């Protein structure tokens, strides 16, 4: 084959080059590397093809042959500084001088087609810096190497990650994807990556919730970072190996989908394409290169390798050792590998500015002194060079402009495919339209934070970056002391605060005010039912002579009547603000008079009893005491047994006027309570008593026609008092604590006008209506 | 000039002279720029070793050592001195495969003092394998020796740097602070190797911010402007007070200002070795505010001889203002010590010991041979010697261990301005001699700078955010407490029902509660209850003492002698409600007691129809009255109330279960009361709704002959009974309806026995009273009327 005696040529002008043609310390020698790589012949032969036809065409150099040195550099440094060095060494000698500056050399290549790999584009860059060699890289796009500080003569013909870097914040930006995760290789293009992408991100808005790296083939680590803060964006800036063993993890943990915002390593790699299930990660939106291809290059490529096969042009005419040993069916996977087009292009870039140097027409080149390589970068700068019909400039900085295209990954029968829905020429214009999402429905995947806080929040610091306030309500009961807070500070618990306030509110008191309705209500009802007493006091005490008061007791009815009127008076000291005497003296006020009326109609219920079911030998003594003196000694002592419970009670039983901070929602309670069921238990066991004796003895009764029923009301007393004050407790025991004293004053309200409406109502009416009855035969 | 010495074997070297801070064409040559003492420092630091090693006889004997140093730029001139080093005599040198045969002008090369330019040379000497050992070159990417072949080093690492910082961290207990690196490789590499190594070590970072590249002496964008108040404005209103700077000293002057202007004091600032002994950043003297400057750099050593010998005294290999730029630093250097001079030092020395060692020496006689520099760069690999009291000897991975510094910033010019507060020892990772540091807090107390406050004895820890060591303590509720040896983050409930309090880590036993016999309301039930048995035994005593007597054969004989015998037998399992309620009691309650009430209430109310309302239906259904007549109607009725009974207590049984219950009260619930049905409102509501039933019933029939003598009476006294009963039973619906405690049991069995002690007295001791002291209305002849 002899295909690397053809790596030579000799020319007036002689370009360099340092192509990956191989792959892979204690004495001093360089290392060979014997295995061969397809990719770097592939772009070997570009470089020849770009040559050839330069010197081709006759408007292109008329009339001046370009050569070129094809030097095998492997990825290693090494093996590369050998070839840069022999490229400065002067032409025709092995030896190269160390000279001051760079003015002094004679350099034997006039270009160097720089190496593919940026690593090594470094070194071999900030080498021919210093003579200022013009070098132009294929395939070298991290940022670092357009600075024009150490790399004056370093150009190159691929763009830089800085621009697909821009280009995916402004997709993130214009999407609404504000709140993003950044992940990177953990060589030097992720790191490179990371910074750039940091630095776009903070001008643009768009924050990095972590920012981790990804290790070559750990991430366990990098994934649950990723997967505590709530971030449906992932930008994946890393190699080909790190992303396919990421993505292989995330297989293996079952990780929920997300937008991979990929880089153009492994955006278009088969590795990661073909990983088994991948399909369910979500959409994977990356910004491949948009730049032509050599719509001949694989024809040349397979009539160059047919001519190389015969012997008679091989004869009539090393770097590549293994070169020569192959076949066309090792090189033809790589045949459509985009690289060739930078190739070619910066060949032809190195060819128009030595065209421009040398001042020539199409016609001819007219003859001067041999041009030095660092003339040429005064005409590389401002370079506009025709590239198979595409016009091509380098910058002031040594970087190509091309465009770039949004492609999202598309999903039918496990076959993920590229679609074209964007464009980046330095302003994003996407077609979101005809993306087809991840999620359930083709719905867009929402990740923002919040920049600023809703008044009335608290603020809590996220990101990696002090970058997002996430907004917190604080429940009711607190409020933000100051802004700079990271937690809402409670009250003095005396003071309600409502949902989503700034400050406190205080707690005001409310209790049975004499404004409430119920209250006044009641307070009808004891007019009623104190106007009813007095009317009844009237007619008994006019009518004092008459049957019905003498039967019925007599000046006893009165005391009574003006016990029960007492009674209606003592409720009004339940409602109003909780003064303690007040609260302290509710019940026993309320007690007592209750106590000597039900005792005065006890006193009537023995009589009666006494003179219907005793014998009359009894009767005859019992019925003689039973009224007079003796009768008032027994309602004087009924009430002195009152007195002593109540003082018994008051003194070891506490009433207490608490305010309870924290029952209702929005205002305090100044609540007037006592022990439980305990309190007015006791002091109703008297009372209990009395209504159950009095009840007893004349519930049965032998009413005789020609008589009066002196029975009937006071068992419909009783009644009255029992069913109501059993209907009491459990309003007391149920109703809302407010309400609790108006409950109070209604009991004892309806139980003065059921004793009333029982016993003393009924005799009334035929006092004052129908006054045939009152006959001491029909009642004594 | 002193840049030359001519020797048998020459040391080339690499010193930053000059550097940038304020067209390619035009090379800018490092004379142009501002000039560095330091350079000149470490350069006569590196003269002096040298002809130390031509003076020491017993170290390289007759054996001139020889130097060649080149001014290195900081960026800019890196390649032009390399060249010189490796061409020969004739500045040419040769291109070929092998470099064995190759002999260079210099043997060794000391190199730069950064990273990128001591990478750019060891990139080229890779090929000839010239032995380089940089100084001050901290990066990590020199460990390795694949791209480095040739390359050892005299300072270490990034990594030892950062466990220094770290360990100052933890013995301090911060766990949370802030990261501000720098544009440029060397802080961002430092930040995150900071931040791989701290986030296994329990500690968090607030934020990370890069600072913009800004040389001083020159005016500021603005841009750049707000972005240091961007970043001045996040660090105050952040909690962190603990602040790393990963930057050359260069870009921090405008940053410190805008601190200073902003009115920000508190931060405890950590320095890198970058700016940790830079002497104008101190020499602002407004900084003494900020808080305390700690930071981390290599421990000094004292070279005898050295400070007198310093102040005695081609292309780009010349400066003309170094002396004038060293003459005012002079006190401050004497005063700090020798820092990277040392490493310096130590760099030749370890040439020196490594070129005698190849030629042989034996103290007296060398050999001289042609040396190469692979096979000094092997022996180099190999030396371990010792200087000044210290071990110099290279690790596989190309660095020496020397001991670090943790250094404190003091505003006093009468002492040392960089006053040593720590050491740190990179051969066992361990930071040890910790003296005090004045602090700037009130009275010298240790800066907290904790992102969430310890959580108090008892509350659980509920994750706030990303970071670990975030957290909020939140109360853990009653009912349960926290096993701190067991996991702290969630609150762990203890079983054996037991209950706990708020913030309180330790569960209690709650205490049974139940009815006990030595008791006083028991005790009073227990008296009332003996009491009423013992007159129902009289009662019953009496009742077989007489009969055939018209009182007891009117009256139902067997009837009330069945009754009797009931309520003694309720009577006497009364007790039985007192004690740990067990299966067998409770089994024996609700199978004894409902059935003896019941049984005597149907009685009665059965009694009560026969004897009032049996003679107005016998009008209207003749033949009904010859069927009751004919078979015994109330011992049937009697019968099927029984059944009913025993029909609907075992439906009760089969619902609400026979397993005692425990009942958790309103109060403290500490105690728990046991009953035996757990529902047992619904089941006393049944009860008492059947028993009313039968009672309306009984006591209006009752009622409707209340006045009819019938047999001696017997309508009068059961409405007696039947209202006290009804009146009894309205109290305690009444008492369950507003009250629910521990006193429920002791109130229902009140109930009962008051109950019972009614159907006894009300119903049986008129008959007694009749019996005992009415001999005479007893008798036979008393029928007729
Ligand atoms: C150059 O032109 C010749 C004819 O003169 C042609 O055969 C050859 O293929 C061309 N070389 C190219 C296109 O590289
Ligand atoms: C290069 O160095 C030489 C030394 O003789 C000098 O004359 C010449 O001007 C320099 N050229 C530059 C700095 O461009
Ligand atoms: C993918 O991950 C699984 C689980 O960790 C592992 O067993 C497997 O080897 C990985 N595959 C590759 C190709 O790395
Ligand atoms: C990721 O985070 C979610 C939400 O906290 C959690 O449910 C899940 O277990 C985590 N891990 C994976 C592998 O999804
Ligand atoms: C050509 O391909 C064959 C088949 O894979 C392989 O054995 C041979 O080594 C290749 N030749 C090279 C790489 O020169
Ligand atoms: C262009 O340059 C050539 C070479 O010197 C010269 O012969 C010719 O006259 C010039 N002009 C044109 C129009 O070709
Ligand atoms: C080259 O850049 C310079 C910058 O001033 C300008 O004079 C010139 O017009 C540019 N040439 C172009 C854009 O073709
Ligand atoms: C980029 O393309 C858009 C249309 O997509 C066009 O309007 C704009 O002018 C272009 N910008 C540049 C700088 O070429
Ligand atoms: C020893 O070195 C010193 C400097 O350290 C120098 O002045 C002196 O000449 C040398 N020789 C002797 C013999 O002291
Ligand atoms: C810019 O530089 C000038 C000249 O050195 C200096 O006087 C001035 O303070 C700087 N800043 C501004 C805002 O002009
Ligand atoms: C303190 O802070 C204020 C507010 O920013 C600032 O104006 C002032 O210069 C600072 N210093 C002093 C000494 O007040
Ligand atoms: C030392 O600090 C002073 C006081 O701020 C300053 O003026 C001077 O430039 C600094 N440096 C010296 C004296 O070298
Ligand atoms: C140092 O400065 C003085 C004046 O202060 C001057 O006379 C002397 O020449 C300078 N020395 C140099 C530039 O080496
Ligand atoms: C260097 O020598 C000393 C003294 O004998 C010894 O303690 C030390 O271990 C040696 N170091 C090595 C790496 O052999
Ligand atoms: C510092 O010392 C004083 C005097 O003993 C003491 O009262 C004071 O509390 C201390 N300072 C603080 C902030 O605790
Ligand atoms: C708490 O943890 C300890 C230690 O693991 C264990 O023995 C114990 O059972 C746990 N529970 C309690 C209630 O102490």
């Amino acid at each position: 084959l002899c295909l690397s005696q053809q790596l030579r040529m000799k020319g007036d002008y002689v370009l360099g080059g340092l192509f990956p043609l191989g792959e892979a310390r204690t004495r001093p020698s360089s290392p060979v590397c014997t295995r061969f790589s397809s990719n770097g012949l592939l772009w070997a032969l570009a470089m020849k093809m770009a040559v050839e036809e330069i010197n081709n065409k006759s408007d292109l150099l008329p009339g001046l042959r370009l050569g070129y040195d094809l030097f095998d550099t492997c990825s290693e440094p090494v093996v590369a500084m050998k070839p840069s060095l022999m490229f400065l060494a002067k032409a025709g000698s092995r030896d190269i001088a160390a000279y001051c500056n760079y003015t002094q050399y004679q350099p034997r290549v006039l270009a160097v087609i720089g190496p593919h790999s940026s690593e090594l584009a470094m070194v071999t860059g900030k080498f021919f810096s210093f003579f200022l060699m013009p070098q132009v890289s294929y395939g070298a796009s991290m940022e670092l190497l357009s600075a024009r500080e150490t790399f004056p003569s370093f150009f190159r013909t691929v763009p830089s990650d800085r621009v697909q870097l821009t280009a995916a914040a402004e997709l993130l930006q214009e999407f609404g994807w504000n709140w993003v995760a950044a992940l990177g290789s953990d060589d030097e293009y992720g790191r490179q990556g990371l910074s750039i992408f940091s630095a776009l991100a903070a001008a643009r808005g768009i924050c990095i919730a972590h920012e981790g790296l990804v290790p070559l083939p750990k991430v366990q680590d990098v994934l649950h970072q990723v997967n505590q803060s709530s971030v449906q964006v992932v930008l994946l800036f890393a190699s080909v190996h790190a992303a396919h063993a990421l993505f292989n993890y995330s297989i293996s943990s079952r990780l929920s989908p997300k937008v991979w915002v990929a880089s153009e390593a492994w955006l278009t790699s088969d590795l990661v394409m073909g990983l088994p299930g991948m399909a369910q990660m979500g959409t994977v939106l990356g910004f491949l290169q948009r730049g032509a291809q050599l719509h001949e290059f694989p024809q040349y490529v397979k009539t160059h390798l047919a001519l190389a096969t015969d012997p008679a042009f091989c004869s009539a005419l090393q770097r590549c050792p293994q070169c020569d040993c192959i076949t066309l069916q090792n090189v033809s996977a790589g045949l459509n590998h985009h690289q060739t087009f930078s190739v070619y292009a910066a060949v032809y870039s190195v060819a128009q500015a030595l065209h421009n140097t040398l001042q020539c027409n199409a016609s001819g080149c007219p003859a001067q002194d041999p041009v030095k390589p660092w003339q040429l970068l005064e005409n590389m700068y401002n370079l506009t060079f025709h590239v198979g019909g595409l016009p091509l400039r380098f910058d002031s900085s040594g970087n190509v402009d091309m465009e770039y295209d949004l492609k999202l990954w598309v999903w039918q029968g496990s076959v993920p495919r590229l679609h074209d829905v964007g464009r980046f020429n330095g302003s994003l214009r996407t077609e979101r339209l005809k993306i087809r999402w991840h999620t359930s429905d083709n719905q867009k995947p929402v990740s923002r934070c919040s920049r600023q806080c809703q008044e009335g929040q608290v603020r809590r610091v996220k990101g990696f970056h002090s970058c997002c306030y996430d907004c917190v309500d604080c429940e009711a009961g607190s409020y933000r002391q100051n802004p700079d807070d990271i937690a809402c500070t409670f009250c003095g618990q005396d003071e309600w605060s409502p949902e989503r306030s700034t400050r406190c509110f205080r707690r005001r008191s409310r209790f049975l005010a004499w404004g409430e309705p119920a209250v006044l209500l009641l307070l009808l009802l004891l007019s009623l039912a104190l106007g009813l007493v007095l009317a009844a006091l009237g007619l008994f005490v006019h009518h004092r002579d008459s049957p019905l008061v003498q039967a019925s007791g007599g000046p006893l009815a009165c005391f009574g009547l003006v016990c029960l009127g007492l009674v209606c008076l003592s409720v009004l000291l339940f409602p109003g603000q909780p003064s303690p005497a007040r609260c302290l003296a509710q019940q026993p006020l309320s007690h007592l008079p209750l106590t000597g009326c039900l005792s005065t109609l006890f006193l009537q219920a023995a009589e009666i009893f006494v003179e219907s079911e005793l014998p009359l030998s009894w009767a005859d003594r019992l019925s003689g005491c039973l009224r007079g003196p003796w009768a008032w000694l027994v309602v004087l002592l009924a009430m002195l047994v009152e007195v002593a419970l109540c003082t018994w009670y008051l003194v070891a039983f506490p009433p207490e006027v608490v305010t309870d901070w924290h029952m209702l929602p929005t205002e305090a309670l100044v609540h007037c309570r006592t022990r439980s069921w305990v309190s007015f238990g006791l002091a109703h066991a008297t009372n209990a008593t009395l209504a159950f004796l009095c009840f007893l003895g004349t519930f049965l009764v032998r009413s005789q026609p020609g008589r009066y029923n002196r029975a009937r009301g006071l068992t419909f007393a009783m009644l009255a008092y029992f069913i109501t004050w059993v209907s009491f407790v459990p309003l007391l025991a149920n109703v809302q604590v407010v309400l609790r004293p108006a409950v109070q004053m209604g009991a004892l309200l309806l139980c003065v006008l059921g004793i009333l409406a029982a016993f003393h109502l009924p005799r009334c009416y035929l006092l004052m209506r129908q006054p045939g009855l009152n006959t001491p035969e029909f009642f004594l | 000039s002193d840049f030359y010495l001519p020797g048998d074997y020459l040391l080339g070297g690499l010193f930053s002279l000059h550097a940038n801070m304020k067209n390619f064409l035009q090379v800018p040559m490092c004379k142009e720029y501002e000039v560095k003492v330091i350079g000149y420092n470490l350069m006569q630091a590196m003269r002096f070793a040298v002809e130390e090693i031509n003076n020491d006889s017993s170290l390289l004997p007759g054996v001139l050592l020889g130097y060649e140093i080149v001014d290195v730029c900081y960026i800019s001139n890196n390649v032009q001195p390399v060249l010189y080093f490796l061409a020969h005599e004739d500045n040419l040198l040769p291109i070929q495969e092998d470099y064995s045969n190759y002999i260079s002008r210099v043997v060794a090369v000391i190199g730069p003092d950064n990273s990128e330019s001591v990478m750019t040379v060891a990139n080229f000497l890779s090929l000839f394998l010239l032995p380089q050992i940089t100084y001050s070159a901290i990066s990590d990417e020199l460990r390795d020796k694949v791209r480095f072949p040739a390359l050892l080093r005299t300072t270490p690492s990034a990594d030892h740097h950062i466990e220094a910082m770290v360990q100052l961290m933890l013995h301090f207990r911060w766990n949370w602070i802030i990261v501000l690196v720098s544009s440029d490789t060397y802080g961002r590499d430092n930040g995150q190797l900071l931040g791989e190594r701290v986030a296994r070590r329990d500690i968090c970072i607030a934020f990370q911010e890069t600072l913009p590249t800004l040389q001083p002496n020159q005016n500021m964008t603005s841009e750049e402007r707000q972005r240091l108040v961007t970043i001045v404005d996040k660090l105050q209103q952040s909690t962190a007070r603990v602040v790393v700077v990963f930057s050359p000293d260069l870009t921090l002057y405008h940053f410190f200002n805008e601190v200073l202007r902003q009115n920000f004091t508190g931060a405890v600032w950590i320095a890198s070795e970058s700016w940790a002994i830079d002497p104008v950043l101190h020499n602002l003297t407004e900084l003494r505010h900020l808080g305390t400057f700690l930071g981390i750099t290599i421990q000094s050593v004292p070279i005898p001889g050295f400070s007198e010998f310093r102040e005695w005294g081609t292309c780009n290999q010349e400066c003309d203002n170094c002396l004038n730029a060293t003459l005012s630093f002079n006190t401050i250097l004497r005063l700090s010590g020798e820092r990277v001079v040392y490493s310096v030092y130590s760099a030749v020395y370890a040439v020196a010991h490594a070129l005698h060692s190849l030629l042989g020496c034996d103290k007296s006689t060398c050999t001289k041979r042609v040396v190469y520099p692979w096979q000094l760069l092997e022996e180099i690999w190999k030396v371990n010697f010792t200087l000044l009291d210290h071990q110099i000897f290279f690790d596989p991975q190309g660095d020496v261990a020397l001991h670090l510094e943790i250094v404190q910033w003091q505003w006093d010019r009468s002492q040392n301005p960089f006053q040593s507060v720590a050491s740190y020892y990179p051969l066992q990772r361990q930071l040890k001699n910790i003296q005090d540091i004045s602090w700037h807090t009130i009275n010298n107390t240790i800066p907290m700078s904790m992102c969430s406050k310890r959580c108090q004895s008892g509350q659980k820890k509920k994750p706030v955010g990303i970071h670990v060591c975030c957290f909020e303590c939140i109360d853990c509720l009653p009912g349960t407490f926290l096993n701190h040896t067991e996991d702290e983050y969630e609150c762990q409930a203890c079983p054996n029902n037991e209950w706990s309090y708020q913030s309180e880590t330790s569960c209690f036993k709650r205490q049974l509660v139940f009815l006990e016999w030595h008791e006083a309301p028991t005790i009073a039930v227990a008296l009332l209850a003996a009491l009423g048995f013992l007159s129902t035994l009289a009662i019953l005593v009496i009742f077989w003492r007489h009969f055939q007597t018209p009182i007891v054969r009117s009256a139902g004989g067997p009837m009330c002698f069945l009754m009797l015998t009931l309520l003694l037998v309720a009577y006497m399992v009364v007790p039985v409600y007192v004690g740990p309620p067990k299966v067998s009691t409770c089994l024996c309650r609700q199978a004894l007691f409902p059935l003896c009430f019941t049984i005597c209430i149907s009685c009665i109310a059965v009694r009560s129809f026969q004897i009032v309302c049996a003679f107005k239906m016998a009008s209207r259904f003749p033949r009904a009255y010859s069927y009751w007549v004919r078979y015994q109607g109330p011992y049937v009725s009697m019968a099927f109330i029984t059944v009913l009974k025993m029909v609907i207590v075992v439906i009760g049984m089969l619902a609400t279960g026979l397993s005692p219950t425990t009942r958790t009260d309103p109060d403290d619930p500490k105690i728990t009361i046991v009953s035996c049905n757990p529902n047992y409102r619904n089941s006393l509501l049944f009860n008492t709704s059947l028993d009313l039933l039968l009672s309306v019933v009984g006591f209006s029939f009752a009622y409707m002959g209340k006045e009819l003598p019938t047999n001696y009476n017997e309508a009068k006294f059961i409405t007696l009974s039947m209202t006290f009963y009804f009146t009894s039973s309205v109290s305690l619906c009444t008492f369950m309806s507003a009250y629910s405690g521990v006193l429920v049991t002791i109130v229902d069995l009140l109930v009962t026995v008051l109950n019972l002690l009614a159907i006894s007295l009300g119903y049986f001791g008129p008959k007694c009273y009749m019996i005992l002291f009415y001999p005479e209305r007893n008798t036979p002849a008393y029928f007729n009327s």
